[PDB]
């Protein structure tokens, strides 16, 4: 395609970061095809699922997130400089995470998947949506990464081989994890 | 400053939020400011000493303009930039890092971490945008540092250590957002 | 589940606007809601027993987003969008109908017209930017439908047909939101 | 034109529609043709006449619309969603019509017309509204019949060509209208 | 119009702003109107006799839409205009102006400095977008007249006159907000 | 410049004047080069730098200011159509400057530099910050030189050649003078 055949109806969701066990999507900009849903640029929706005991691995969006819960439990952590808070979701349960919270969303036990509707308000730029994670993975390493060695011996108080260590990784599996037990 | 304010005001520099001996930061905010309310800006004032280091950080809401005034600081945010990415690939990770002079601003986009480096005693103006409820996270030193307030289960799964192994790096660090950085 | 859980902490749905044989809808809203209120959405559950089809009207102001959930949705989105046809005829009508399945979105803009058939046993979640002050008003049905109001003298030119005529094609319905969606 | 070197200066609408009755008019974007106007786009200057004894059929709009009278006098009946509010509207007046309201305007017998000033607030095009009548004319049919026939069906538990009988029709005195006067 | 009766039902024009034989303006800010304010628009009524003046000014925050209602006007606005213009001396100042009659539009600018005549019997109605906390300044008559209020050696060291001889014309405007404009 | 996207090291301004007795200085919009500050679109940032015992000429900004004082002390007056209002700064005293609200620096007795951050809050023209200064300048007239010799007599209520003595001069110094004895 390119360029909305007026079209309000929209089944393209891109590719975000799959797995053995998860899932992660985000449908396409509203204004991308069409000149009509001008209103709706500065948000984006991201479906994502998940298996049976199976975990997401922390990290913070830049952008403000209310959160959905078409089908499955949940449980969503949200750390913060002085504790974390910890909640359940369950059908239809929706919360809405503020933009630059470190959280993990994980699925508890049973046998029943996970089905999130993740929708985004977005602020530092229109569509955009960047969500920035703690894990060296397959595909991309740890933010952590970015600083020269420098920063990270003073910073941390560790020595570039201690850092490196508990840095990267080789994250086999990557972001949608396995609840260990 | 006024036998007649009741607009405007003077605003100075008061109490730090951050203070020590490597160095200060002094925010202002909206939710304690009138003018700066009305405004949606939030500054600041960031003092340093030579080897002085600003931990690893980023704003939750704010964008923050960094002025310099007087001295020389070696930058480093790090990013995620694009969308026309997609399919997840394009969507790389930058390091754009650099040296300030006097007068030279560098920008500090919302959810990007950064650090500066003092290269000299140090003296920096920011001005936050959105600066409404703006949190700062730190991912680095005792205090603020929000990869340690994740627990040892998770922990050891985020990481490629183990949740001791990973918490004694996280204790390494004696202090909490100021430091030195002594060369090597 | 967290006793001392609040603030942001979450939020499920209590009550619904519509409730009958065909079907349910339940809104929550930033008017109600704590943190709708500041991102201004609404958000909605849509139950629906197959073969019945949500009637024919339009929001005010909030703009749907449409997900489909479970089930088949079928449908009608009444539309004529951009302010360069202008000079009356120009910018016409098109339908916009399609079917649902499961995990589509379709977009209900803010003054369209659309109609829900029930192509099987549905649930339905919708979305909704600028919600604040924002109506449904049915164009069909039996309750709040407008051209109900709309009187006599003014319905007989408004329309083909007499003010009695008119008068009682609304008469018709014995119902009000969800009806039968059988053929013809 | 629509290339007008530093202009805050207007003059040309464009007719909507005109019959002895009235016509309507409508401005061009304020920033069509200048840049210096950015701050206006999403406002639109409308020019409704209409002559004594005169009806313009209940329609909805798009966009809020803050109505003056500046000239005139008119019945300003606002179609609620269970019940009507009609208003006398004497010269120099102004109400704000918020936008989704079915409404439609009188014009008292008499010998003086009516001139009313439409200034919109437009949020879902910005910058470009939009009429939805509920009366067939030569120009657009009623919006009620882009439906179709098993939804106008149950939705009216009607006959077609009966309904259609009671919804499709023509309208020469169109949009603006002339009651039993 | 209505027994039971109170939303937010309609306004007219009611005590004016500014009154003297020239003239008159009435306002209707967001400040005192209930739906004005949700559009942060206010509203203008002008009445002015044939050979008013309608001095020079401006508006600090609200841009005013200015329709021709009855008779002709011709206005004179000026403007450093496009900073797109990045020069001085390479911004250059333009003067426009009109001779405007009935369905004929000037919008005025915010910092930007208008004056009005009034070649007849006139009527002109306005519309000011951004309209919230706007202040209108003079630049000339008795009342309101920021020039007036300069001290001397500053008002001395920003004029190629002298404190007085400045401060002298400008108490000479006999007058306040709209003047007898009959030629020389 | 000229581009360079990808950038948030901006390190290069432009002077609107320069005399030796100060400077006035405006900073490249923060999305010239780049798409990705879209965000700082309505933000322009100034740089005033004064001599000692200097006048900053009155005028009027068409936007809202944020005024901190980097370096010296200083002098500001606020004309008010009630009078005016002055305000002495120190090192990181900062005050609010709304649009249309004419006003003053001056420098002081002393040998002291002055340095002033300007951050200018743009809303009528977007990403623009517009200047009106009262006096005439061999860098542009007085504002109040652009009506015409009527409108201009009229108001004033003196003849032509009267006012063109307020009106134009050659005012020496520019903009940024030399504050008297």
């Amino acid at each position: 395609a390119q360029n909305n055949p007026y079209l309000f109806r929209s089944n393209k969701f891109l590719t975000l970061f799959k797995n053995q066990h998860g899932s992660l999507r985000l449908l396409q900009r509203f204004n991308e095809d069409t000149e009509k849903l001008e209103n709706l640029r500065d948000y984006r929706v991201l479906e994502y699922c998940s298996k049976p005991n199976t975990l997401l691995l922390p990290h913070h969006s830049d952008s403000d997130l209310l959160v959905l819960v078409l089908e499955g439990q949940a449980i969503l952590v949200l750390v913060n400089p002085d504790g974390r808070d910890t909640y359940k979701l369950d059908q239809g349960d929706a919360i809405k995470i503020q933009a630059g919270t470190p959280f993990y969303l994980i699925n508890p036990d049973n046998n029943q998947n996970l089905r999130i509707l993740k929708f985004a308000i977005t602020f530092r730029r229109p569509g955009t949506v960047e969500d920035f994670f703690l894990s060296s993975t397959k595909r991309l390493p740890s933010y952590l990464s970015a600083f020269s060695k420098n920063f990270l011996e003073a910073s941390y108080d560790s020595p570039y081989d201690e850092i490196e260590q508990t840095l990267l990784q080789e994250e086999q599996e990557g972001v949608i994890v396995k609840m260990p037990k | 400053t006024l036998s007649s304010q009741d607009k405007p005001f003077n605003l100075r520099s008061r109490d730090p939020i951050y203070s020590n001996n490597y160095g200060k930061l002094y925010e202002i905010t909206p939710e304690k400011n009138s003018q700066l309310r009305d405004l949606d800006i939030l500054l600041n004032c960031l003092q340093m000493n030579e080897g002085a280091l600003f931990v690893p950080h980023y704003n939750s809401r704010a964008t923050v303009i960094l002025v310099a005034n007087e001295g020389r600081a070696e930058v480093e945010l790090v990013g995620l930039e694009q969308q026309q990415q997609q399919g997840l690939e394009s969507m790389q990770l930058r390091r754009y890092a650099a040296t300030l002079s006097e007068g030279d601003i560098i920008v500090i986009p919302s959810s990007f971490p950064v650090a500066l480096k003092a290269a000299s005693d140090l003296n920096m103006v920011g001005i936050g945008v959105n600066a409404e409820n703006n949190e700062r996270n730190f991912l680095a030193g005792h205090k603020e540092n929000v990869i340690r307030q994740i627990p040892r289960q998770v922990s050891d799964l985020t990481f490629p250590g183990s949740g001791e192994e990973v918490e004694e790096l996280l204790e390494n660090q004696k202090e909490s957002y100021f430091v030195d950085g002594q060369p090597r």
